[PDB]
């Protein structure tokens, strides 16, 4: 009821705590200690119990220091003297770490749940609808900074500052975004027609006229000749095989002008084509689609690996049912007819690459895909 | 020289500044001690771990797409072309001392983060902690969930291991191209080129160290400020009216249990960061766009997204010379659900008519259609997730893969209806189960009636009793009423001695009489405060 | 590890696989797998693949329990019932209920 | 003197502003408007003046939008139709940007200095030594959370929590730092003696025994044969020439196993050596140092390019005074005697490489440096 300035040094300490509650809004009803009877040994036993938890935390932190400094971790490659010790280097790290700080935390909260005195302190809120002084005073102060500063009486500043901040916000916003906005339909890649954009252009497209684009596999050799030229006798009946658009120009990976025309093939998304060799007992089940009747080679089909929608490689292939299955969303495609989606979230025919054999009998592409090969987007299908 | 120097430095702090007013306002603030009110703290307490690990992961990770041969220690990847993001993520895994552990506890802290955000959203949804005073807090928490989801997706895609490189190809480049008018434009603005455009991984590293976690830290700061100053909500109970917060104060109790709960969350994350492998990028490969896994599934907080790709049944449109693909729908659909998850409190403020300043929570049985709409959303999430591991479910639990994605494709249409029915009537029957514990007592063992053969359950009443076999039936008050005399003071006095040896009997008498008198004093003080509110 | 396939069929785990069975598995493809022939993959390459799978399904998971081999779905389900159930159990041991 | 609850709706707005000052501590003495006489045209002219500044800001923001969207920027290479327009693309960006927001800012502050009413509001502070209530109440509340929670009476928790947090802090701190701490003296690089550490090992060291380490120049060709083998007839009298340790193994840059043993030479710090050809009229001024008398080749000297202290390449060379001058801190070295610092912040002889000619007459290194070649550090000079 008063600030109590002179009688406060005489005031007891728990009365000062209740005075702080009263001056803040709280009352600590029922703040009683956990062990009101002294000298009992249940208190002493829970004392040494929380001491056991905190001492386990300290011992496991010291264990972290020891098994972090002094441990035979290194990537010892495989089955050898010292591989099982690396197999539980990180689990020993995590055991000591989690056990240390979890024992310290369970010790601190067991100290809260056994020795810190329980309280139910109720705090009187003042939430919602600030009193009649503060609302109207802030309203008067803001309307004095708006009405007294003589805006809303000068029309020309009131609109010219708006036009200024708006035009500068448009210029600064386009200065943020203008470095990002690339045109996807700027003609970038050289093609036989000229310069086409990137979505209508895989690496399967010819550059000038009919050039030998060999359907080369990727023998996964570390660097030296990763793309070996392909024959039809390599793939046999009921076989998926992944081909890439290698050329006679970008040869082996033994020159630095190669391995960048050559890893470009391995990094370009719309490059991989699976080379299906349908078992010839199942060539009467095939029905081709339009403009695509001669895109076989006997029983060699070349369907792309990048699927119909959302562009994952559909590198699952089922012979004896003839379904190109994708992994990312599990959308089947019919390998027999043309890669129409049998089932899945796809709705478009996965693209087919034409095949011929070269002089000397090597599998080459008979031109480009007739449709854009990757996932769908706006500018398509006309 | 330990308390005198503390007094001298305290008078120095009170001399320089004048903090003690606005410190006493802080360490007398009351937080309520319900357990669910710790759940969102996990979303805080793992997030700090995501900085304390993540900063450490910044000063070893090198984002690039410049193609390097490995030439390091890991033997099944030697001489193989890899992006330098993947190469230095392999260096975090295998070169640096305790590196695989810090990046694993970082990924597990990301999982506990994006899962505790969902657990805490379930808390503040079903308990009704989002209406009138705290609806902006729901909005910034929902945006914080969105940024958590997108930022974690930028996270495990930041090494381009191909299990997540095909996740970028599916989600971040198949859906982004699949947007009708400005889809390809925002794709080629996001990547700067094709899908392995050479400035994707550093742009994700830029958005993923600072640019999204700066917004996440700003929203967590403003968010905990909205929880702090605008007082915390509470369940209604004994002495819990609309305009007070009962519980423990910050300084003696809540700071100790909050720091200890931070330490135990860090303990759970450390134990499961050591004992459990996560994102084994050396078992995975470098991202090359001609090779995939079979799983190819994202992290779980985003498995509802492309699971929604896995279940949306291939509906494409073809206008005059163009193409709307499937990926537009989920680009609508993720824009749909978020627009229902940000703007829900305004939706049911319009529907119900809750134009009142609510501070007391409502128990999730007390609000059956909102709990049932919520359980529709929970089970729809569980369906879109549990049909995103469609692949490995049909692998292990031997089901046709087509069959389980049809199970999902029908389940997202009929299982929210089933779980709405079960949830609504189950909430009403949970109401009726603790509205018969008031009209009757609390159930116990059976006595027979003496002169005739009957069987009464010998109900123990909760309020005042009348002169006969029925009490005065209490009214409901939004409280969890106890349904076991077990949880009342019945038979709760074991031997106080030890686990093996008893204490002497006078010490047992002193301890149980003192603890009984303290519990009696607790309910006496709370009851007289409750009478002070109304009287 | 295994993977799902189209209509009920599935890829099996390669852990319980004799190396000669792995070579003759890719050499004559039984059910729905392409027969990676003697000319599609050379015997150097096929010996090389069975060198990989007998030291990928045999080497231990470096750095913890291997929650399967495929990553994020077992890591999610072991986040919930191992990590998050323990987190909520700690959160209900610390805080009370009312 | 009272909260004034009922008489506040009747209260005028500037009286509410003064009430907010009084309830906060402020008094707005002299808050008078800038134009107290109305209808004057000096007010109207300064109105249209600040309108001119804000309209210039809006016009220059619109100019930013125009010259950012519609401008012939691109890196047009050199003197050609369209190079001068790129030469002022970024200055036009900055002119429109700075002029726009500077005109908006000078308009807003001229609106402050001409129309917003000037005030001298004095705010009564309450700084320093919080009153007798708040100090002792916070002291009582903190000592109730320390004395009432029954720390400083339980010795075993009071030390075991300290040991727990200390051991865990040591383990977590070493888990932070332990990924960083590499041993610089782990033997890494293969050398003729065996495996030596990196500081005692440039690329000038022999790998097994005396091998031909050719003092090859760097003809700065983009990739194809960047290191051409060297003869003494190439460099002539009074000539600095930069040589690198090329070998017969790592040949031209036309293979991917080269350009990584070959750019390793161009990226290693302690590789560059200047090849001095002293004019032979000035060979009587030379005085060699110990163990180094035969490290010439007639008049060919080979001093390193990395300097004595702080490791910058000392690639400045003065004939006719014979001083290797470094650029980064301007420390001379005497090219005549041995590269002793004539003047500068260096105190050590810059290292000298031995020279012989190979069979077929090509300049080769006659072994390694006798001293560690780079900048100084702890483990040196014994
Ligand atoms: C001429 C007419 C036309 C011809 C009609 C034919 C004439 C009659 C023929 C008979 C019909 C055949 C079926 C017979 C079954 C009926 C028997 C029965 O129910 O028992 C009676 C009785 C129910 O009483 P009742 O007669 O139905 O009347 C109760 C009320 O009047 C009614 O209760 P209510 O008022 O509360 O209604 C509740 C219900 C309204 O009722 C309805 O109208 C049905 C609505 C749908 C129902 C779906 C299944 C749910 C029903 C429960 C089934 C559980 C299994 O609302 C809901 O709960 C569902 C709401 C749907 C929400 C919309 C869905 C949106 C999903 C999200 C969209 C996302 C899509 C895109 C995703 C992308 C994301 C961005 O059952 C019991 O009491 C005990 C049950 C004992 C079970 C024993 C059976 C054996 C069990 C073995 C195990
Ligand atoms: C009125 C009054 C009564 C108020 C109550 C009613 C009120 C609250 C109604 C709410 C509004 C209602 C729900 C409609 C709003 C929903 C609309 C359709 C917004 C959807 C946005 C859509 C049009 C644009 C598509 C852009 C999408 C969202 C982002 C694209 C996108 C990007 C950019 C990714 O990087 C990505 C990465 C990985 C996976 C996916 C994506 C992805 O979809
Ligand atoms: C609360 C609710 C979401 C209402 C919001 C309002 C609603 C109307 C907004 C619109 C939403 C509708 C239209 C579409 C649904 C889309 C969905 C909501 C996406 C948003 C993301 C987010 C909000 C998801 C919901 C929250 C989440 C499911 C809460 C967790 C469930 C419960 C309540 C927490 C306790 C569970 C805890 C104790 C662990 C128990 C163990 C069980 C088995 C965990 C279940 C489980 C889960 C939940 C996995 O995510 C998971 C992922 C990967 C592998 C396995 C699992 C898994 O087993
Ligand atoms: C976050 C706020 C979002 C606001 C979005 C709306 C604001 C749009 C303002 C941008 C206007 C245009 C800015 C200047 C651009 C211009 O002049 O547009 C030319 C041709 O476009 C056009 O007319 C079409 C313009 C219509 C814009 C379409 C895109 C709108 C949105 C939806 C795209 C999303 C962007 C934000 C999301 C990305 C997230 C990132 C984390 C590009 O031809 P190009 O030949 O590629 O030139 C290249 C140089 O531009 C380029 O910087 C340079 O890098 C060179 O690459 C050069 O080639
Ligand atoms: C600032 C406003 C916000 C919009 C932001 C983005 C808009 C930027 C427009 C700037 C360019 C305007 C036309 C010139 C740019 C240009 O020429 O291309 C167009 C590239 O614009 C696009 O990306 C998107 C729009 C396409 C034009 C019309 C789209 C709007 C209307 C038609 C759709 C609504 C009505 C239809 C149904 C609506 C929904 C459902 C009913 C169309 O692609 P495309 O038609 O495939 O042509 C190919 C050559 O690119 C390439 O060289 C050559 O190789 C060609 O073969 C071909 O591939
Ligand atoms: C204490 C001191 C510190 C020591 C470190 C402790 C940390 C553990 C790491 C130490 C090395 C142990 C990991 C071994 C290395 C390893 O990866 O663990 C494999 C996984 O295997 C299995 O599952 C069988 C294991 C069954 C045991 C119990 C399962 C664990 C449960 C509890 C996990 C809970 C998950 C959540 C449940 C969800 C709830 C649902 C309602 C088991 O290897 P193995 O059995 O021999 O053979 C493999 C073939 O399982 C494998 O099909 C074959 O493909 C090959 O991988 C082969 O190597
Ligand atoms: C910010 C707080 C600063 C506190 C500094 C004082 C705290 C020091 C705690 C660190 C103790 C040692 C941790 C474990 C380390 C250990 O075991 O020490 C071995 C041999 O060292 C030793 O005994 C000497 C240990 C004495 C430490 C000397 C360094 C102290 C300080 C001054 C250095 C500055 C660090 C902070 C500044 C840097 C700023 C960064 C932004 C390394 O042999 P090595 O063969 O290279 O093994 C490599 C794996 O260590 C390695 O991770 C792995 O990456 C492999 O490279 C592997 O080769
Ligand atoms: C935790 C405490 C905080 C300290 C953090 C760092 C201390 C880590 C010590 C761990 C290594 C223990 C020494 C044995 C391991 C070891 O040998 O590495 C030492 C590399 O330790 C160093 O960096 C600095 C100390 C080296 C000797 C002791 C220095 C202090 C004493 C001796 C001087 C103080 C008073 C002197 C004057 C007062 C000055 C006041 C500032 C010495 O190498 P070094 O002596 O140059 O021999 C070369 C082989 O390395 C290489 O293989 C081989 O090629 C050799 O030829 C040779 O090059
Ligand atoms: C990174 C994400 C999040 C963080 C750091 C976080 C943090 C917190 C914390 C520490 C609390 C107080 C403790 C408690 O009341 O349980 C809280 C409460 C709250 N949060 Fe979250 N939370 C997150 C997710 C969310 C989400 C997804 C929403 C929506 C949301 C909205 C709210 C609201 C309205 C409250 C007040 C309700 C209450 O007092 O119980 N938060 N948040
Ligand atoms: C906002 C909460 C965050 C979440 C949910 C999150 C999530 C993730 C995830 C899932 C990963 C993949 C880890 C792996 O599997 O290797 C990751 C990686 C990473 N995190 Fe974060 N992160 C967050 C914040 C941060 C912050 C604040 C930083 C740095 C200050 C950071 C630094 C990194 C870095 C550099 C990586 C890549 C290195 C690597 O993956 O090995 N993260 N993050
Ligand atoms: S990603 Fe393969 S079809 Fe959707
Ligand atoms: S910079 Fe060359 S001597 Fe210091």
């Amino acid at each position: 009821g008063q600030p109590t300035d002179a009688e406060l040094a005489e005031m007891s300490r728990e009365e000062l705590v209740k005075l702080g509650g009263k001056i803040d809004g709280v009352e600590t009803i029922f703040k009683e200690p956990r062990w009101p009877v002294p000298g009992t040994k249940a208190e002493k036993r829970t004392e040494r119990l929380v001491a056991y938890w905190l001492m386990l935390g300290g011992l496991s932190g010291l264990a972290l220091l020891l098994v972090f400094l002094f441990w035979p971790w290194e990537y010892q490659p495989f089955g050898s003297e010292g591989e099982f010790l690396y197999s539980l280097a990180t689990p020993l790290y995590g055991l000591t770490f989690g056990l240390s700080i979890l024992s310290i935390g369970i010790g601190a909260v067991l100290f809260q749940k056994k020795f810190i005195p329980e309280e139910i302190s109720v705090q009187d809120r003042h939430d919602g609808r600030s009193p009649e002084v503060h609302r109207k005073t802030v309203a008067a102060n803001l309307t004095d900074a708006l009405e007294g500063s003589t805006l809303k009486r000068r029309k020309v500043i009131g609109l010219s500052l708006g036009i200024g901040l708006g035009a500068f916000g448009a210029g600064t916003l386009v200065a943020f975004i203008g470095g990002l906005i690339k045109n996807p339909w700027k003609p970038v890649v050289p093609t036989a027609e000229g310069k086409k954009a990137v979505l209508w252009t895989s690496g399967w497209t010819p550059r000038f006229k009919g050039e030998t684009i060999y359907l080369a596999r990727a023998t996964g050799r570390p660097g030296e000749s990763p793309f070996v030229k392909m024959r039809p006798e390599d793939i046999d009946a009921g076989g998926m095989e992944t081909v890439f658009p290698w050329r006679e120009s970008d040869g082996d990976g033994t020159t630095v002008e190669s391995e960048h025309k050559l890893t470009e093939i391995a990094m370009g998304v719309r490059n991989p084509v699976m080379l299906i060799r349908i078992k010839p007992a199942d060539m009467h089940r095939v029905i081709k689609r339009k403009g695509q009747e001669s895109f076989n080679f006997g029983e060699l089909f070349a369907y792309t690996k990048v699927c119909s929608h959302l562009g994952c490689p559909s590198s699952l292939y089922e012979q004896q049912t003839y379904r190109i299955l994708c992994p990312c969303h599990q959308s089947q495609f019919d390998a027999l007819e043309f890669a129409k989606p049998i089932f899945g979230p796809a709705a478009r025919a996965l693209a087919q690459l034409p095949i011929t054999i070269d002089e000397d009998g090597y599998l080459v592409a008979n031109g480009d895909f007739v449709e854009p090969v990757g996932p769908a987007f706006w500018e398509r299908k006309s | 020289d330990f308390a005198k120097l503390a007094a001298a430095q305290g008078d120095a702090i009170d001399s320089r500044y004048h903090p003690s007013a606005a410190v006493r306002r802080q360490l007398n603030k009351v937080f309520p001690t319900h357990w669910s009110f710790l759940l969102g703290e996990i979303a805080l307490y793992s997030f700090i771990i995501l900085l304390l690990t993540g900063v450490w992961l910044t000063l070893f990770f090198d984002p690039s797409m410049a193609h390097v041969t490995y030439d390091g220690v890991y033997q099944p990847l030697r001489g193989v072309q890899m992006s330098r993001a993947y190469e230095t993520a392999l260096d975090i895994s295998f070169e640096v001392r305790g590196g695989l552990f810090v990046r694993q506890v970082h990924h597990w802290a990301a999982l506990m983060f994006a899962a505790s955000i969902m657990v805490h959203l379930a808390r503040i949804f079903f308990t009704g902690a989002f209406r009138r005073p705290r609806e902006a807090n729901w909005v910034i928490g929902s945006l914080l969930l969105i940024l958590a989801m997108f930022e974690g997706f930028f996270g495990y895609s930041l090494p381009d291991d191909l299990l997540s490189g095909t996740g970028i190809r599916a989600a971040l480049s198949g859906i982004t191209m699949g947007i009708p008018v400005i889809g390809t434009w925002m794709h080629w603005a996001l990547f700067g080129g094709d899908f392995p455009g050479e400035i994707l991984i550093p742009r994700l590293y830029a958005l993923h160290i600072l640019l999204i976690p700066g917004i996440i830290l700003a929203l967590i700061g403003a968010h905990l400020a909205l929880v702090w100053f605008q007082k915390h909500t509470q369940f209604p109970g004994p002495g819990r009216t609309e305009t007070n917060v009962v519980g423990v104060r910050v300084m003696p109790v809540f700071a100790v249990k909050s720091g200890a709960f931070f330490a135990m969350i860090t303990g759970v994350l450390g134990l499961m960061g050591g004992l459990l492998t996560i994102n084994p990028i050396w078992n995975l490969g470098p991202y090359k766009p001609s090779q995939v896994s079979a799983g190819s599934q994202p992290d779980f907080y985003m498995m509802w997204t492309d699971g929604l790709i896995r279940l949306w049944p291939a509906w494409e449109f073809y206008p005059f010379g163009h193409t709307i693909p499937q990926g537009v729908w989920v680009a609508v659909g993720m824009g749909l659900v978020f627009a229902l998850l940000i703007a829900y409190p305004f939706i049911e403020k319009k529907v119900t008519g809750d134009d009142a300043h609510h501070n007391l929570l409502q128990r999730p049985r007390d609000v059956p259609v909102r709990t049932a709409i919520g359980s529709m959303a929970i089970a729809l999430y569980l369906l879109l997730t549990f049909a995103c591991m469609n692949d490995i479910i049909a692998l292990k639990f031997h089901i046709s893969l087509n069959a389980t994605t049809w199970i999902g494709r029908i389940g997202m249409v009929v299982l929210p209806a089933i779980v709405y029915f079960v949830a609504y009537r189950w909430a009403i029957s949970l109401q009726r189960s603790d509205r018969e514990v008031l009209e009757h007592g609390v159930e116990t063992g059976i006595i027979k009636r003496l002169p005739h053969g009957a069987y009464v359950e010998l109900h123990q009443p909760l309020g005042p009793v009348d002169e006969h076999g029925h009490p005065i039936p209490l009214e409901y008050a939004g409280a969890p009423l106890p349904k076991r005399m077990n949880k009342l003071g019945s038979g709760g006095a074991p031997g106080t001695g030890s686990f093996l040896f008893p204490d002497p009997a006078v010490e047992h008498e002193a301890l149980t009489e003192a603890a009984h008198a303290s519990e009696h004093k607790s309910l006496t003080a709370l009851k007289e405060h409750q009478d002070r509110i109304h009287g | 590890k295994g993977g799902a396939l189209s209509s009920g069929k599935y890829a099996p785990d390669l852990g319980d696989a004799n190396p000669a069975q792995i070579y003759t598995a890719m050499l004559t493809g039984p059910q729905n797998m392409p027969k990676f022939s003697d000319r599609q993959l050379t015997p150097d390459e096929k010996r090389d693949i069975v060198a990989y799978v007998r030291e990928s399904a045999e080497t231990p998971s470096y750095g913890g329990y291997g929650l399967g081999g495929f990553g994020p779905a077992p890591e999610g389900m072991a986040m919930w019932i191992i990590g998050m159930v323990a987190a909520i159990g700690v959160a209900m041991w610390i805080g009370s209920r009312a």
